[PDB]
């Protein structure tokens, strides 16, 4: 059927901030990583 | 073909099976009343007598499996009409 | 506190603006409401970032790099310049209203009606709020008679 | 990203000692100390 | 020998001054919120 | 010591101040606490960054890049600085009777402001409130040719 | 050898030294080691940064930004240029015995400053003991109104 509209896609970015002995340090993060997966991928998609 | 993925299925469940346990519905409710109980302190005469609220998630389901906001439907429900800007079948499924 | 990325772009522009114009005092104590004085306002800049926009907006000389760079630094700020950055285009006097120009005052309009609801619930509250005071008085005494 | 700014500016409940003293010492650090000279 | 102060924190550390509270709307407030509360109805200058 | 990238920028500004006026050189030996001569007061900027920092907001015309530059590079020194760089903004005699009358207002300001959402929110509904009744009779034209 | 970025700072900063005076040729000379020939010292320069160091010291006006930037790109000879390049000062005679008239007084600090806090705690509170009593009205006025 029109499996389409009723998943969206898999991507989330998101970023850490903390200012430590007045130095500021940042760390990025993507969606795959938190799941433990080594390959990227665009091709899988979350049901709603 | 859809071709389904395992693990990854088997962590988001494993992430979802505390939340669903500390956001029951039934454990919202009791929060109003106390609340309601708590910030009331007078006699209901007066305020314009009692008040209701309800909550209906079977709505707000519909509303955002067909990619609609809960919360316009809920604006028409005061004055009961809608607005024609829109096109017809936004209409129908405002009125549905 | 302003930036210091930013401040030394935005400080020796106004101050270049300053030093070139004294024209410029009415619209800072006009737009800002700061102290007459062109330290206080200067303390005013430096103090707030708000201010520091303001007086990038007012003047579109050369202080354009430095509002376009405090733009980019603080985004927080976007919206709040974007609301005070609201002049009322009077009129074109033709048919076609284009959105090089009318793009703002009509979204604004829109935004009022998703806030309000109907498009003539808006006028009907405009209307209601133009209307005199004695209105008010003549409703509230019929309600206090006995009638509604 | 989402923003913490309002949730960094908080304050810590503090408690007053029953004896004073050791301040000022939180970020110092003199030179190390030499060994005897061996013969 | 003072009968407010023993009913005002407690009115904070329950959450209601006049109504009974039920069996399972029971919460949780750490010592230190109500120790810097009786820092300012209970007033002294020994911590102790 | 102060870093090389901030010492580029303070010292040759530092050095053409006094170039251009000897009176601010007695002034920062006073203010600092070194001799008068140049010498001294330079050996005293390029050893402590607290006191070049003191010298850069003694001289305040073209001392402000390498002020904020130097409070880019050594963030540690601004609560320090800050400290010992206070002046007493002088109060008016006026003021706080002056503000005392006006807390009939701001409750009134902020209640509508609850109402309404932020004070972005009504500060655009207050615009659109002022706005013409022609944009209103201009959007009501559109919705009934089609246009959203 | 030398790094190109400090030479192309470095090397016009000597030759124009020269060519402004010949004096300073003869004194690093001296001070380096070199033949008296302005090739010879040149050819110096460019082979070796710590005698690139020590030239663009003994020159002073015309150089300073060239030694920062030599500072700045090599960090390994700072020590040595430091150790190398070293005048001890002079002496007042009466300085140790007015130093030691102090000894009273700085433990009179120190042990305020155990009391207050941080030395900063220390003049933060007493510059809030110096301020102006309508401050302290305004703060109890602003706590009056419900503002905190």
């Amino acid at each position: 059927w029109p499996w389409h509209e009723a998943s969206t896609e898999f991507a989330y970015e998101d970023a850490y901030s903390v200012t430590i002995r007045n130095k500021r340090y940042t760390a990025e993060v993507k969606e795959f990583e938190l799941l433990g997966l080594g390959q990227r991928r665009e091709r899988v998609r979350i049901l709603k | 073909f859809l071709d389904v993925e395992p693990g990854i299925s088997d962590r988001m469940s494993a992430t979802l099976a505390p939340i669903g346990n500390t956001f029951a519905v039934s454990a919202f409710v009791k929060n109003r009343t106390a609340v309601y109980e708590a910030v009331s302190q007078r006699g209901t005469v007066n305020s314009n007598g009692a008040e209701m609220t309800l909550g209906f998630p079977s709505v707000v389901e519909r509303d955002y499996a067909l990619d609609r906001d809960p919360m316009v439907a809920i604006a028409a429900l005061r004055t009961g009409i809608v607005d024609e800007s829109l096109e017809a079948r936004a209409s129908n499924d405002l009125k549905r | 506190m302003l930036l210091p990325v930013v401040a030394r772009a935005a400080v020796p522009a106004i101050e270049s603006a300053i030093a070139a114009t004294p024209g410029l005092v009415s619209r800072i104590a006009a737009a800002i409401g700061s102290k007459v004085s062109p330290s206080a306002i200067l303390a005013a800049v430096k103090s707030n970032p708000v201010v520091a926009g303001l007086t990038l907006a007012q003047i579109g000389s050369t202080g354009y790099d430095a509002y376009q760079q405090l733009l980019e630094n603080h985004p927080e700020v976007a919206e709040m310049l974007k609301d005070l950055s609201f002049k009322a285009d009077e009129i074109q006097p033709d048919f076609i209203g284009n959105l090089g120009q009318y793009r703002e005052e009509l979204e604004l309009v829109e935004d009022a009606a998703r806030f309000v609801g109907g498009m003539s619930n808006l006028i009907r509250l405009r209307q209601a709020l133009e209307l005199d005071i004695k209105y008010y008085g003549l409703k509230m005494q019929l309600n206090d008679m006995g009638y509604r | 990203p989402t923003s913490m700014k309002a949730l960094d500016h908080t304050s810590i409940a503090s408690v007053a000692p029953l004896e004073r003293g050791s301040v000022d010492t939180d970020d110092r650090n003199s030179a190390p100390r030499r060994g005897a000279n061996f013969s | 020998c003072n009968p407010e102060i023993w009913r005002k924190l407690t009115a904070y550390i329950t959450g209601s001054s006049n109504r009974a509270i039920k069996a399972d709307a029971v919460g949780k407030v750490p010592p230190t919120a109500i120790l810097e509360q009786l820092r300012t109805l209970a007033p002294s200058e020994h911590e102790l």
